[PDB]
Formats: C-alpha cells, structure tokens, sequence
C-alpha cells in the first residue's frame, strides 16, 4: 500500500535474490 | 598497580607461616598469583604458579592459594634452609607488565 | 633449560649489552624475561620480548634506557642498556616464560652489572 | 465513510514493521547512481569468504602472534600439534572471523564450514600433517589413532601450501542453534585436531620452527537465521562527543 | 603459466617468474569514466603513457620486530613525475591503480606478508580522544608504519582483512604480488589532494626468519596509474 | 551474478583414486578462496537443500528501526535557568555513530545508499512527590539542513518553518514517521572517509560534510506549566532501499568516540589490544566434555 507520490516513500525491498560471491571469493583473472 | 607484601615473617621453630600479597582488579582479582623464594645468591625459585599449582620438585609443603585478591602463602616447617626472601609476582594490565611484592621470612 | 648471560662493570653514565644464550629448547616458542635484583632493594621485573620480537614490555621504572633484543637463529636475548646510573647496580638474571606471563620456572645464573 | 474497526497491535511501534512512511521532501531527486565496485546484496556473500582463525589464544602470543601456530620437529611420533574449539556462536579461535563475526549477528545456522591451513615455513622444510575433525558426543581426540577416525584429510607440504579440511554438515536437525550451552545437543558441532603425521625435517640452514597459518570460510550451502544484536559490541555510557543531542 | 607474468605499461614493463597470480578488486578493470557518469562538462586531459606506468617508492626493508607499512594513494604519487605534475595542475582526478609489490629471499627463508588494498582506510588514534592528525596521515612516497597491526590501526581485526582486495606473498611459494584496482569513490572524480580511496598495506602476519647469514631483505612497491583522467585545469600547488 | 534464493543442494560422490588431480590442495597465496567442494573431500549423499538466504540480505540484515538519538530535556520556565541546558528545545546533528548496535552494522560496509525512515517517541514524567499527571503535550519537529542556522529559543520566530520540513505532533499519539531521502550530493554515502574536508588543511579527518543528513529541531510548543516535568524523546532510524559497497572488517575494539575511529582495547581479553579473543590455556586445550 503506497499513496504516496514520492516512490522513496516505498516499503523496503525485500525481493532481490541476485548475488555474485566470486566478486569476492575469485576475484583471480583466471 | 602494586603488590603489597608484609615485610617479615617471624616465627620458625617450626610453625606454619603465612605469607600475605595484596593486588587490586589490575593484577591479582583476574592474574594467576606465581611465588618465588630467593636467596641471596641463587636465582630466584619458583614455588607457586596459578595460585595453587607446584613445581615438580618442590615439596608437598607451600601450599599457597588466593580468594579474590589477598593471595596467601603458607609454609609448614620452617626449617633451616626455609630461611629466604619470598616474592610475589603477577601480571598487571594496567601497567602492562609484572609486578613483583618482596618480603623477607625470618 | 639452559641459560647464560655475560656482562658487567662500567663507568657512571656509560651502556652495555647483556647477550643471554640459551640452548636447551626451542627458543623461538617462549617469552624471555629480565629480572635485575639491586642489593638492598627486591626483586624487580626489568623487560620483556615476544616470540616475534614485534612486542616488547619495559618496566615503567626505567623509562627509556633500556632496550630488549632477541635472536631466534642464535637463540640470544640481549638489553642493551643505556645512559646507566649508579642505582642500576644490579645482579641480571634472564628467565624463560612458561606459556603463561609472569610464569619464570627457568633462570640464568646472573651477571653482575656494576655502576 | 467506511465502517472500521482498530485491531490489537493498532498504534503500535514494532522495529520490523516495513511499511511505507511520508515523505518528509516532496519532489526530491536522489542523486544518480553510478557503477561502484563490490556491491553486496546477501550476506552469505561475504561469509563465504576466508578469514584467519586466532588458534593460538594463549597469554604467550600477543597481537599478531595469536594468528599463526609454530610447527617444530618432534622426537616423538604421532604427536597432537593443536585442538580448535569449533564453537561459532561461542567465543574461541572461530569468534573473530568473517563467518563467526557475520553468524554472531544470528541465532541458527546450518552448512558446511571450510577449513584452510597455509604452511608459512622454508622452501626446504618438509612434512607431513594430518588434520582432522570428530563429530560431537565424546571427548577431543588426544591421540592420533583416535583422531583419524573421523573425517581427516593427510597432506604433505609441496608446492601447493595450503590444504582445506571439510567440516561437513552432520547434524540431527535442519539448524543448529545457539543457547550459551556449549556441550548442548543442539548447539555442539565437534572438534578439529592437527597431528604430525610423519615429522618436520628442515635443513640446519632453515629455520627449525615453521608457521601454519589457518582460515575458516563457509560453503555455499551455509544459512542463518532469527537475527540477534550482537554481543560482540556494547557500551555502558554515551561516547566522546555528544552534540548537541 | 600462472607463475610467470610480465605488466606492460608505458615505457616501463615488469617481469617476474615466481608468482602466484594478479587481483582484480571486486573482479573489475579500471576504466575510463563514460558519458552518463561523467559530471564536469570540460574535457578531460587523459595523458595515457605519460601517466599510465610504473612507478616505484623507496623500498623498505624488514627485520625483526617489524610491524607492517601502509601507502595513500594517490597520496603516494602525488609528486613523482608527469602524473604528480598532472595532480598538481588540475582540481579533479580519476585512476585506477595497478599495484606490485616485490619481496625476494633465499629458499632457507620463512615469512609470509599480507598485500592488501583497503577501501577508504580511515586510520585511528590509540588511547585518545583527538582525531588523528594532518601530518599523521598523510606521509607522501615514504609512506609510515603501523603503531598496531593486530587492529588494522583503526579498532577491527587483520584477521577479517581478507575481504579485500589482497594477496599472500609467502616466501617458499612466490616473491611477487600484483592487484588491480578500480576506481573506488562515491563521486566519480575527486580532489587528489584531501582524500585517498586507497591504501595498500604490506604486513608480516608470518616473520621473516632464517638460519643462514642475514641479509638484508627490502620490500619493494611499484605503482602504476591506470586510465588516468585529470578535469579543472588551473595553475599549479605545492 | 544468479539467482539464489534457497541453499545449494549436495551430489552423491563416490571413491576418487585421482592421478594428478588434486581438489583439496588449494593457493591462499593467489588471494581466492579454496574452491573445494564437499564432494571431493568426502563421499557425500544426495542432499536437496531447502534452506532459504532471504534473512541475510543486506536488505533484511539493516532495515531495522534502532535508536539513533534519546535525548532528555526539563519542561519549565527557564528565567532562572542559566546554563547551556535544553530549555524547552534542542537542536541534534543527526548521525548514526552515537549508538554502537546501528554504528557497528552500518560499519559493514565502506558505502551505503539507502533512504532512512525516521521515527520520534517521546515520553514525559513529572519532577516532584505531588504527582498530578502527565500533559498531552504538542511537540514539533523540524528538520534544517547542515548548512543552515537553527532557533535559539523556544519562542523563536524560526519555527514558522516557511520551507523548512516540520511535523506536529502529540504524546498521546503513536510515535511520529517521516521517510527521509538518500540525500547525498555522491551516489552513496561514505561510511568512511580518509580525507579532510575542507582546503586549509585543517579541516576534521573522517567526516565529509556531504554524509551528515542535517539538523533534527524539537521542542515543545505549549507553553510552559505551573509545575515541571522532564521529557525524552528517542530518535529511532531505519534504513530502506539499501545498496551497499565493499564489505569490511568488523569494529572489535569498544568505540570511543563518535567522531574518529580512535581506539583503546578493553583491560583485558576478550576484545583488548593484546587479544581479542579470549585466552585458553595451550593449543591443545579443548573447553570439552568428558563423559
């Protein structure tokens, strides 16, 4: 429920499931 | 920061003595408390380490213990060759190092 | 297990290194202490030096003048004392810590340091 | 108008309400946003992560020297080198690690652990190492054919100096928990002992003590949960500077 | 293969046979700033090979009691050649950096040091209230030490230093390590004189000890600038 | 990148007499984690893993409403009142490093984006006996920018609040909420800065101006009563539409200070200089059970 005009007035985003580890595990050029 | 030993410790036809050291939240209430005799020109001896434990070679007598701070230790003897100058030692926190008492047993 | 220092006698204001050997362990796993005893005063804890020699520990008394050292492939302790005065007039001795501080179970025989 | 009625939990101020608040600045435009370098959206991102594990908790090792043990040669076979406390929701060697620090903030976990050693000694030293790790219910294994038992791994040092010792998941339930129990059913997850498996041999012209150094991660079937606030930090009184409020 | 690499940069190129590999922070390549990030409308300067290549800083050295040596950049090249002239020059700048770091001993030594690049290191003061100070933190091409490497001398643990960008350089295994960085900011350029979004941290988590004859062994940092852009044109600063 | 939404399952494994393969033998040295799996270490068995990873998002993991600011002041006449006291007012520069919960997991990160959502709670209790009763007083709240000055009295012609952000309300009533936006002039906000701020060298290390939200304004808009009372209101601040950038080492060391990262260890271990973590008495000690 959002009847606010602004959209950072937003509810959390709590959908947002994507994620790299190797960013940081590998971060090896191989 | 200091340890606080009693300067004599008369009484040797063959009594138990006790041996006092006083320490505060720095050195004693959460250190081990170690007791060293020392004679005048030998290195100094261990007796006593994590206020009850002995050495091996040290004989079942220096029982030594602690309760909270004022660790105490006791001689049963008082023997010829008991005669030294007992020490008490610990590690402080606040000054970062160790603290020796410093008494002598007559 | 084994421990030997060497040094001593010296003029007012002068220095001197220490330079305890010892030979009957490791050497590079264990604290090494020095304890001067200062006729007429009692025992007093002088310094101490980490394994790694990154962490050392300096009696507040002595303020600057002193400075531990160690070398674990000689397996060598030394002080190095500087800018003496007559009241650092001492017997040395080096002891070795048993895994916990303050916990001296083996010490050297003491060298005389006369200011 | 509508009819309505107020429900219990009307007026109320729940931390974890997530709902959508006024805008105190209307028609306010957030900067742009641009690319910046390791982003993070989960957090099992970064445990998964190694970290080095502070195995030498003795008064013997300070600072820096609390993050490494010292190998030596034995004249003894079969000799135990060191035990690691496997408690992560307690405080051992594993506390102040990426996993342990990142779990500390929850009070379930589930998943494999993964155990590093990296041999930090001479080129010409030698040896050969067997680590192992012992489901709970006993006591820590102190000598080694009691350790090989459970789940080890023998590794000799070579060109690649760094062996991983899985901690597998073996449990009873889905989760374990913390309780501040340690010997807890639900909470005890078994030992980790290092032997020499055959010595260490290094030339008179090598340094007689070598360096392991050991690092703990998680593997990607790792999970938390039921949030906590940390007791790895607190404060009895307000900080230094307090302005103006 | 992976032990031998050789970087090209400008007019200068290191080789080196006893390697591990090369770090990329966050897995990224420094790039040059593109049209929908940029903010400053005049056009930037870009000197490529003038700028983008190796420099080297004054190689300390390591002995017992050792504790770990750290560099700002670009603080650290801030006057070294035509890339120090550049920052001098102009108000904003924007680099990725490539870093190399050298430590050779003999095959009867030990020792493993800790190559890491932190992110916005804000450093801390011990037993005081007073924030550090302007000459505290920044040190130039010499760098300074660290009073308390346990606590990467900010109140967090070295031990957890492994989530960034970092490499072992343990002597029995390789002599050499190299990471590549982006740029880090939340801007995307800066003033080159206030601010450092790196610092690359060398520290002795092993020591160095033998028994052969001691030698001396220094430890050696070589920097190279990558795709630097330079915006704000105006007279020069000492 | 994927998408990962539960935990990994586990394959079945069998026996490996592998020449010239070797799984567990890894390189710290390079900087990568040791990709070892579970199935080349031990047999494994077939394991559909149905475990989720939504509570560890960043997401999860900082949107929560902690206390940022918890500020008492005394609610009377202040004619003889001299000193720098709350009168019926006080002005907070709202940050999130005076409370160390929020300070220490926000410190996660080297940068973070979000929108902070912004709650006051506000409690009353009368000075003294001679207890009366608590007053549904009206409070108001305004928000003024960092670079913009601030009411010096109660009674201030400040508090018109022309375009200044303001809400009004009552004791009585649930806590106030507003939502504040990501207001930074970067893309994020520097949790960490090693910098200056200004040009003449001398500027405050650590703290970019451009990472402070503003003021937060309060005061009491009745006018005193006969009698006094004390008032606390408890800022509460959680964040929403999280990104964050570059995790970092957990703050071991008690903080010290809201302005530096300047540190000073606990007496002893855990969580001192010498030692974080707390002492056991060797390395094969083991705090275990026996029978």
């Amino acid at each position: 429920i959002n009847f606010y005009k602004d959209s950072y007035a937003a509810s959390a985003s709590k959908q947002d499931f994507s994620q790299d580890p190797s960013k940081f595990t590998e971060p090896v050029v191989e | 920061s200091v340890l606080t030993q009693p300067p004599s410790a008369s009484g040797t036809p063959g009594q138990r003595v006790t041996i006092s050291c006083s320490g505060s939240s720095s050195n004693i209430e959460y250190n081990y408390v170690y007791w060293y005799q020392k004679f005048p020109g030998t290195a100094p001896k261990l007796l006593i380490y994590k206020n009850n434990q002995r050495p091996s070679g040290v004989p079942d007598r220096f029982s030594g213990s602690k309760s909270g701070t004022s660790a105490s230790l006791a001689i049963s003897g008082l023997r010829s060759e008991d005669e030294g100058d007992y020490y008490c030692a610990a590690w402080d926190d606040i000054l970062s190092g160790v603290v020796f008492g410093g008494g002598t047993k007559l | 297990v084994q421990l030997v220092e060497s040094g001593g006698g010296l003029v007012k204001p002068g220095g001197l290194r220490l330079s305890c050997a010892a030979s009957g362990f490791t050497f590079s796993t264990y604290i090494m202490t020095w304890v001067r005893q200062a006729p007429g005063r009692g025992l007093e804890w002088v310094s101490s030096i980490s394994t790694s020699s990154v962490y050392t520990f300096y009696a507040d008394s002595l303020k600057g003048r002193f400075t531990i050292s160690r070398d674990n492939a000689k397996n060598s302790v030394y002080l190095q004392m500087n800018s003496l005065r007559a009241d650092d007039t001492a017997v040395y001795y080096c002891a070795r810590e048993e895994g916990f501080r303050a916990y001296n179970l083996y010490w050297g025989q003491g060298t005389l340091v006369t200011v | 108008g509508v009819p309505t009625y107020l429900l219990p939990g009307s007026g109320q101020f729940l931390t974890t309400d997530d709902h959508s608040s006024a805008p105190a600045l209307p028609c306010f435009n957030p900067t742009p946003e641009m690319h910046i370098p390791g982003q993070v959206r989960n957090m099992l991102e970064v445990v998964q992560v190694e970290s080095m594990m502070e195995i030498n908790n003795t008064e013997s090792a300070v600072g820096m020297e609390r993050l490494k043990v010292d190998i030596s040669a034995l004249t003894d076979v079969d000799q135990l080198l060191f035990n690691i406390p496997l408690d992560i929701q307690l405080d051992g060697p594993l506390r102040n690690t990426l996993v342990g620090n990142i779990s500390r903030y929850y009070t379930h976990w589930s998943g494999s652990l993964e155990m590093t050693f990296m041999f930090c000694g001479s080129f010409m030293a030698a040896g050969k190492l067997i680590l192992c790790y012992t489901p709970p219910g006993g006591s820590c294994p102190t000598t080694r054919e009691t350790a090989m038992l459970g789940t080890h791994i023998v590794w000799d040092f070579g060109l690649q100096s760094s062996v991983t010792l899985i901690i597998p998941w073996i449990s009873g339930s889905h989760y374990r928990m913390f309780n501040n129990d340690a010997k807890s059913t639900n909470a005890n997850v078994g030992y980790v002992t290092c032997f020499m498996q055959t010595n260490l041999i290094v030339p008179s012209e090598s340094s007689d003590t070598c360096s392991l150094i050991g690092f703990i991660a998680a593997k990607d079937d790792f999970s938390l949960r039921l949030m906590r606030d940390s007791p790895d930090i607190g404060q009895l009184d307000h900080l230094h500077a307090a302005e103006a409020a | 293969s992976d032990r031998v690499l050789q970087l090209k940069l400008g007019n200068s190129a290191i080789v080196t046979q006893e390697a591990a590999n090369y770090c990329c922070a966050y897995g990224e390549w420094p790039n040059y700033l593109p049209d929908h990030e940029a903010v400053a409308i005049d056009k930037p300067t870009q000197p490529e090979t003038a700028t983008d290549r190796f420099y080297t800083l004054k190689s300390v050295k390591w002995e017992t009691g050792s504790t770990g040596w750290w560099w700002k950049l670009p603080d650290a090249l801030n006057n070294i050649g035509m890339f120090g002239q550049n920052v001098q020059h102009h108000y904003l700048y924007r680099s990725g950096f490539l870093i190399h770091v050298q430590c050779n001993a003999t095959k009867f030594h030990q020792g493993a040091l800790l190559v890491v690049a932190i992110p916005e290191h804000q450093r801390g003061a011990h037993n005081t209230n007073t924030s550090p100070g302007f000459d505290d933190i920044m040190k130039g091409e010499e760098g300074g030490t660290f009073n308390h490497p346990y606590v990467l001398d900010d109140g967090t643990s070295l031990a957890c230093a492994t989530i960034f960008p970092h490499q072992w350089i343990n002597l029995r295994t390789n002599n050499s390590a190299t990471i590549v960085l982006p740029w880090m900011n939340a801007a995307p350029m800066d003033f080159p004189l206030r601010h450092n979004q790196w610092t690359l941290a060398i520290i002795p988590v092993v020591p160095l000890g033998t028994r052969t004859t001691s030698s001396m062994v220094p430890i050696t940092v070589s920097i190279a600038p990558m795709c630097c852009e330079f915006n704000g044109l105006r007279h020069a600063i000492t | 990148e994927s998408i990962i939404k539960t935990a990994t399952d586990t394959v079945k494994s069998e026996i490996n007499a592998e020449l010239g393969v070797v799984p567990s033998l890894n390189a710290v040295e390079t900087g990568a984690t040791s990709n070892t799996e579970p199935e080349e270490a031990i047999q494994t068995r077939t394991v559909i893993n149905q475990h989720g990873v939504s509570e560890t998002l960043v997401e999860n993991f900082l949107s929560r409403a902690a206390l940022v600011s918890k500020r008492s002041f005394e609610y009377k006449d202040h004619t003889s009142s001299t000193a720098r006291a709350d009168k019926n007012f006080f002005k907070w520069t709202i940050n999130t490093r005076s409370f160390v919960q929020l300070r220490r997991k926000l410190e996660l990160f080297t940068y973070l984006r979000f929108d902070a959502e912004i709650t006051i709670l506000t409690t009353v209790a009368v000075n003294g006996n001679t207890y009366v009763g608590l007053p549904d007083l009206t409070l108001q709240a305004m928000f003024v920018p960092t670079g913009a000055l601030t009411p010096e009295k109660q009674d201030s012609f400040h508090w018109q609040s022309g375009s200044n952000a303001s809400v009004f309300f009552k004791i009585s009533d649930p806590p106030a909420r507003i939502t504040i936006p990501f207001m930074c002039i970067n893309s994020a906000y520097s949790v960490f800065y090693d910098g200056f701020a200004g040009f003449e060298k001398n500027g405050l290390y650590g703290i970019n101006p451009a990472d402070t939200i503003g003021n937060l304004c309060v005061r009491i808009v009745n006018e005193h009563q006969p009698v006094g009372f004390t008032v606390t209101v408890r800022v509460y601040m959680k964040p929403k539409h999280i990104k964050a950038w570059a995790p970092r080492p957990p703050r071991t060391l008690p903080y010290m200070s809201i302005a530096n990262a300047n540190y000073k260890g606990k007496e002893r271990a855990p969580n001192a200089l010498s030692a974080i973590i707390g002492n056991r008495d060797s390395v094969k000690t083991m705090p275990h059970n026996i029978v």
